[PDB]
């Protein structure tokens, strides 16, 4: 029973304050930070991964974001 | 093989309700909070009562 | 009340079948597919984004995965 | 300002429980299903009873 649709993906950009934004516009940050605080070495894992893609010294951090941002949620 | 029911997901639909706007007295008369609209307003006839 | 920790991130690789794997090893796929079926034009959005990064014709699809895989969950 | 409770998230913790292994009779005696181990086994003394 995955209650899949996090409705924020269907925000109403309307003047009155929405349902639970108060914690929402921090919840994904606390998500990723909690997950990485629990799985630290995955940091240098992602590092060795990204440093091997892009080969730009500028897309490298982009693939770092890639990996560190697939890991938390879809896991 | 057996079966489990997974109880009630009331709070689950709450946390999945993260974009709705709540609404009140409902009766056959359902009231709700803010919602905008477009109103053409005309000063056709307004006397100032005491110039 | 974000029940943050989807425990699959702490799987037990043990012989007996785990709690809800039956729907789990499809739930993220149905997640992304539902989300994109609801927000289609984001496809070509991600396309124009990725086609502008990597500049490899091989990392391009990688950044396509990047975008189409940040969009569903963390939203 | 008012407050809402967001009900119960029982099914929510279920769907967040996507990696655990369930376990049964618990009492002061908690049983669980599969888990492996390493067992040094020795045929020190096994007579075949009827050669």
């Amino acid at each position: 029973a995955v209650t899949l649709p996090s409705h924020s993906t269907r925000k109403l950009q309307t003047r009155s304050q929405t349902w639970l934004e108060s914690r929402e516009y921090t919840k994904h940050l606390i998500r990723v930070e909690n997950w990485i605080f629990r799985n630290p070495g995955f940091a240098l894992a992602a590092a060795a991964i990204a440093w091997l893609l892009g080969s730009s010294t500028s897309q490298k951090v982009i693939y770092l974001v890639m990996i560190l941002l697939i890991a938390p949620a879809y896991s | 093989q057996t079966v489990v029911v997974l109880g009630s997901q009331e709070g689950a639909v709450h946390t999945a309700l993260a974009g709705a706007l709540e609404a009140e007295m409902d009766g056959a008369k359902g009231r709700l909070s803010s919602g905008h609209l477009k109103c053409r307003l005309k000063m056709d006839k307004l006397r100032l009562k005491g110039v």
